[PDB]
């Protein structure tokens, strides 16, 4: 597929980087590496923390407002990168930079990235 | 030592006492930056839009360690009481832009 | 015409409270009958509007209604959702909020409500497109404000 | 990039299943999952990832071809399971300055389910013999209470550490021998340089009661560096490069000779045959059966990889059975239950083909499984 | 099995060596090399790694298109490199237990020959902020003699590395700014969320002293997080996402902002081309020249690689040319001589492509240069 | 190429896996990262030690000892990564095992693998 | 210590006189496993074959630290001179199954 | 005949110095006369020629001759190169080396010296295409020594 196309989100599997939840995600998708669309992998750390984007659903129409928090403590999980930019902005406008390592808030301080969960937080513009 | 956690977890806005003091959370700011209260009261703050936010103290504001709560989503409240007379400034984890202060008096 | 509750209770605003004085003006008939505040980005009445707000919204509210001591009214987001129109906002202030927000039909006349409630909307930061509150050609010439 | 025919599986379900609860109006709330019950589909893939500074453990459910849960490592660490699923472990290594600086060796212990570490055992003075991984040069004991490990310099030597106690005892001197297979609470056996297999039995203080075998390999015949070893079965499958096997039966706690079994056919030596890979040889307890990845292939070309497996019977060497993987496989190994599943990794390809080990059909596969992959660890239980 | 023209060249030239060497009656004496001296066309190459726990970083000679050297990096390291070319360094970070653990953020210092470090700095509390590798967000003075880095939380900040006295100094309270222009031994300029630039001025002690510029660009204008800097002219080249160019002067001690410029044509942005990639932007200071990776992408896939590079000058924004990289360019930079070379780095081959900067043509290429190699960094000798 | 055929070695190029002195080598060709055909790259520590094996030269038909000693303190360089095993022996015949780690004897005890070097000791059989 | 280097690096066979005490090393092993010298003595090891060996004392042995010898190539020698008396046994490196010792008296 | 010399000083071995007994055996003779010991690899002798050794050797060159106060003798590699012939061999027992190794003649007799050479010509360890002392008869049926 051409990378420099516009994005086409999809509603019919998760694994893949067109998957529309991940429209802004960063790194690794963490139901490939034990964790769930939304949840983290056994003995990675739940960031609290997060930059978000509005995503495009496909399927109803409407527009949702992800989290994207990432699980840390772990290496990289090295399975299934993706890295999509729909609204990310510069770093100087944090709230919406995918390049931060969002761990902020994960237990035990846990700053190492290892994957990037895609849960909704609301609904979007 | 200068505050206790009523409730460890955010919970609903539904739950939040009418005529509580409350600090409401929109457009990427705390709506009300400089609160006035007295010894002993309880502020809550409550998350009113889409984008997550939080409380945080850095260490040594309302103790020896830091307070950084939880996010709080749409609809979502925490609450803080404060025991000791003071200026006690916070800001949004995620967004250090987001600046907030609590004067007891 | 408009519906003017309280905010809180849903009452039935009862303008026989309101001060005699400046009951009569144009923009004040044009307002009960429409719910439109004609005062709104009015040149020939900011500068006084702004004057009410200084001294009688500032202290609380912040310079520039960006929030201090009270909440922000210089954005999209309203405690009560009903003050992004201006029969909402209007109701706000004849029969007040809760806590030190309280009716203040004893200390303005309708029409300096309405004056002061034009500056508040001139405060605004928000896009204007967004500003339902305003006319297409007052939305053509608005720009979003700064100190 | 690429999805394996198992993965679009289980990305659409995961898809289904949000969508679903998005649709009701369930609101996602994240939490820390916990891996599935560990079982006899459970299967570890170990990536050496040539060597790198750090390393990488995957925890894959073999029924779905998911991955389940990763556990980070150091330098070449030793991975080991306990046959229970009661828990797993490993011997590993760092360095203050990522490559560079104080080296510090240790064992740590991990809940199966929740993967976080209950112990978190050092080393007294770097003693791991860093190495390629030998799934046998780090032992558990029978009772899974005790974790054996193999020094190389200065002088060779076994470290005994309490896995219970969560403490490291001390090294036991040893003859010239490499690799660790216990058979006992304090006993274990090693392969000697002189071809003989040496007899180890400690106590908790005082000099081990060392006893050597009789030389059971002539020379010239080079005994591979996995071996396949059922400490429950009590049987040590021994390959050489021709692919001849030696089985040493230690269930009665002295080591007993077996018939030696040549695993590839007259014909196909003949014909250049030959075992070739890593982990080359499997052996499932219940059906007595071994597993041999072989190929056509020059005699020193002994750790490149291979495209078949053949199987035959471990008491009458009866060869029942020859697959073609389709693959590059490196290592394979096999499940210990009823009807078998037989792992073949490969380490080009970074990916895991599980087959049904009757028919020798790949049913699935996991891929992105690190940068070298290369051991096979699974749990006989039951 | 893959070597490029340039390898295969020294890989034969070697083997000549070697081959007459023993054939001359020569002995092989192994001892640890010294890399050549730094000079203009010596490139580093930072690999990120995709954000793995350990990184590597590449010391390459641009005119050979060979690598000189290695030095090892923890967790997302900002690399650093005197102009002058008398040292590098980089901030790092590293946990007890590979990603988990104490963790222990420092600075450390190399000798650009020996490769040896010459300092090892521990940074107080972990204040390094951890994101994708911005070459601005750690910075070295004019006189080298001080390390500056950027901690985003709890609060904006950026720390003082005496480098000299080899010891962390202080963190220095600043307002919502971010990236770090050095322009004298005690002043540096910072990008503020609100669209101004903000000069910090600091001594040994107390408050710094901080003072804003206009705000040079709407709040609907981005500026990319990777802006070209030099320190030598003091020119801070800035593009936004659609190629729109923010030229500040700060040569003079206090920010001048120059006439913005267009990268790309009318025609180009109406026919969808917009900048794209990492490293977008290349400042040649004696040239005066900016060079930018571009292509045709959508509005929000400005992360993506690029094939192709215009230069423009940067006094008048004419069009100076526009090259056909012939490949997915993620990043550029340039050599900072006479006739400079245009160095390509694509994420995705792992690869850095060599060109001469006038023809834009393809010169030499290094391979295998990592997992995701992200970062180039030269020098601006003389 | 076929991985299972025989061994074929050549005298032109040190820097491909086929190339003569390589016929026992494991791990990654130091010339690649900074080193040479016999030296190590600069910041690495040379060991002492090693596995052997004898190595036939095309060139004059004669076969040379060659000691694969390890240039440590780094991580693995990642480049031009090779194994043969031409007379590779089992780890219990450590004097021609090469799955080990050849780093003994290194300068500052450094015991991580970065690369191999080709020197040749002696000849051979 | 228990003992001085004369020469850091090995050193040319030829040049070891002739009636020197001498280890030799060939075929995997030291030809004198058991050597016995007097204090004083300077013991010479010669690597007679083209597998690389050297001499091994660990750390206790002759000092406080380990003696890891350099590796003798063919026809190389590397010396050692006892100062006290005692048994100091040693391998090498590569080889641990190669061990030796020397009784000094 | 060979020419029999000290192995180290170079001087003439005195024979005078040998025990009268064992000196006119058929063995001696041919070995002084060519240098051959005919008892190499010959098995009526093997049984008292490892005896001799055991009692007079093994206690400094180790059970097997693979050494142990005295160097190894069981392998291609010699101190004093003349050992590899069975003249060099006898030469060193007779005048003896250096060191603890003194000569023989006041423990075997001529006779039981080139048995007990015998024996360390069986001790061999390496292949026998390069047993230069031994013959082709002996190569072919030898086989390098393992206990
Ligand atoms: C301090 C004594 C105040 C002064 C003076 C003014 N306001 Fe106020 N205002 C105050 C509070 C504590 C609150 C919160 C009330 C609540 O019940 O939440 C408010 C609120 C408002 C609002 C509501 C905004 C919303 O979120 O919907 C409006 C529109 C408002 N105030 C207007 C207003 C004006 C126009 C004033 C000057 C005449 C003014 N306020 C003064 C406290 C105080
Ligand atoms: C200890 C008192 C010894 C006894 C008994 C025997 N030998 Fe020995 N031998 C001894 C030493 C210390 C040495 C080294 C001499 C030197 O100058 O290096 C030797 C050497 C030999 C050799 C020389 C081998 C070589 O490499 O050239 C031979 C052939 C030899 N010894 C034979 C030998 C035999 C046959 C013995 C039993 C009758 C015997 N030795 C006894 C010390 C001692
Ligand atoms: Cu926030
Ligand atoms: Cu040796
Ligand atoms: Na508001
Ligand atoms: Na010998």
């Amino acid at each position: 597929t051409d990378p420099r196309a516009k994005w086409v989100p999809q509603d019919n599997d998760i694994q893949a980087c067109d998957y529309w939840r991940h429209c802004s995600i960063d790194g690794n998708i963490c139901d490939c590496s034990g964790g769930s669309l939304t949840n983290c992998p056994p003995g990675t750390k739940l960031a609290t923390a997060s930059w978000v984007a509005s995503c495009y659903n496909p399927t109803d129409g409407q527009s949702y407002l992800i989290a994207y928090r990432d699980c840390c403590g772990y290496n990289v999980s090295g399975r299934c990168p993706c890295l999509n930019t729909e609204g990310e902005l510069p770093v100087y406008r944090p709230e919406f930079a995918n390049d931060i390592i969002w761990c902020f808030g994960a237990e035990d301080d846990a700053m190492t990235y290892h994957c990037t969960i895609s849960p909704i937080v609301g609904k979007a513009s | 030592d200068k505050a206790t956690i009523p409730s460890e977890s955010p919970f609903a806005a539904a739950e939040v006492a009418d005529g509580a003091i409350v600090v409401d959370i929109a457009k990427m700011k705390y709506e009300t930056p400089e609160l006035h209260v007295k010894v002993g009261d309880t502020v809550t703050w409550i998350n009113r839009e889409a984008m997550p936010h939080n409380v945080h103290f850095v260490a040594g504001v309302l103790g020896e360690a830091a307070l950084k709560g939880p996010m709080m989503k749409k609809e979502q409240a925490y609450s803080l009481t404060f025991t000791e007379a003071g200026t006690y400034d916070y800001h949004c984890t995620p967004h250090p832009f987001m600046r907030g202060k609590v004067v007891v008096e | 015409a408009p519906q003017f509750f309280n905010i809180i209770d849903g009452s039935p605003l009862n303008f026989d409270d309101a001060m005699e004085e400046g009951r009569d003006t144009e923009a004040v008939k044009h307002f009960l009958e429409t719910g439109e505040n004609v005062y709104n980005e009015d040149p020939e009445i900011l500068p006084e509007a702004e004057e009410l707000y200084a001294g009688m919204c500032s202290g609380c509210h912040g310079h520039y209604a960006e929030g201090k001591i009270g909440p922000g009214l210089n954005d999209a987001y309203w405690t009560y959702p009903g003050n992004e129109t201006d029969v909402g906002l209007f109701s706000t202030l004849y029969g007040g909020a809760t806590g030190q927000m309280g009716p203040m039909w004893g200390s303005l006349t309708l029409d300096e409500m309405l004056r002061t409630m034009a500056w508040v909307r001139h405060l605004y930061t928000g896009d204007p497109k967004d500003a339902s509150w305003l006319t297409d050609e007052q939305k053509a010439g608005f720009t979003p404000f700064q100190p | 990039e690429a999805e394996t025919q198992a993965q679009e599986t289980q990305g659409q379900a995961a898809a289904r299943a949000a969508a679903a609860d998005l649709a009701a109006g369930q609101d996602d709330e994240p939490r820390i999952l916990e891996a599935p019950a560990p079982d006899a589909r459970r299967v570890y893939v170990n990536d050496p990832a040539h060597a790198a500074a750090v390393t990488q453990q995957f925890v894959i459910d073999g029924e779905a071809g998911r991955v389940i849960g990763m556990i980070d490592g150091g330098f070449l660490p030793n991975p080991v399971v306990a046959d229970d699923g009661s828990f797993i472990a490993h011997a590993s290594t760092v360095f203050s300055r990522i490559a560079r600086g104080e080296r510090t060796d240790y064992v740590e212990v991990f809940d199966p389910v929740t993967l976080l570490p209950t112990a978190d055992i050092e080393l007294p003075d770097a003693p791991r013999f860093l190495v390629g991984t030998y799934p046998w040069m780090t032992s558990l004991t029978p009772d899974g209470k005790t974790l054996l490990f193999y020094q190389f310099s200065p002088a060779p030597a076994v470290g005994v550490v309490d896995l219970e106690g969560k403490a490291f005892k001390r090294m036991l001197d040893v003859p010239d021998c490499y690799h660790i297979f216990p058979t006992a609470p304090d006993t274990f056996f090693m392969h000697c340089r002189d071809g003989s297999l040496a007899k180890v039995a400690f106590g908790t203080e005082g000099t081990p009661e060392i006893t050597h075998t009789e030389v059971f390999h002539p020379e010239d015949e080079f005994l591979i560096n996995h071996p396949a070893y059922s400490q429950k079965a009590g049987r040590l499958v021994w390959p050489t490069y021709t692919g001849k096997i030696h089985q040493i039966d230690l269930s009665s706690g002295d080591a007993k000779f077996l018939p030696a079994v040549e695993a590839l056919t007259e014909a196909e030596r003949a014909d250049g045959w030959r075992p070739g890979g890593w982990q080359q040889v499997a052996y499932h307890r219940a059906l007595d059966r071994i597993y041999l990845l072989v190929d056509q292939r020059d005699e020193w070309r002994h750790k490149t990889a291979s495209r078949f497996v053949v199987v035959l019977d471990a008491k009458t060497g009866e060869r029942l059975a020859k697959f073609e993987m389709g693959h590059e496989i490196d290592s394979i190994n096999v499940s210990q239950d009823e009807k078998p599943l037989l792992y073949a990794l490969s380490t080009g390809d970074k990916t895991l083909y599980i087959h049904d080990a009757e028919s020798g059909e790949e049913l699935r596969s996991v891929n992105q499984l690190g940068h070298g992959p290369q051991v096979i660890t699974t749990a006989d239980m039951g």
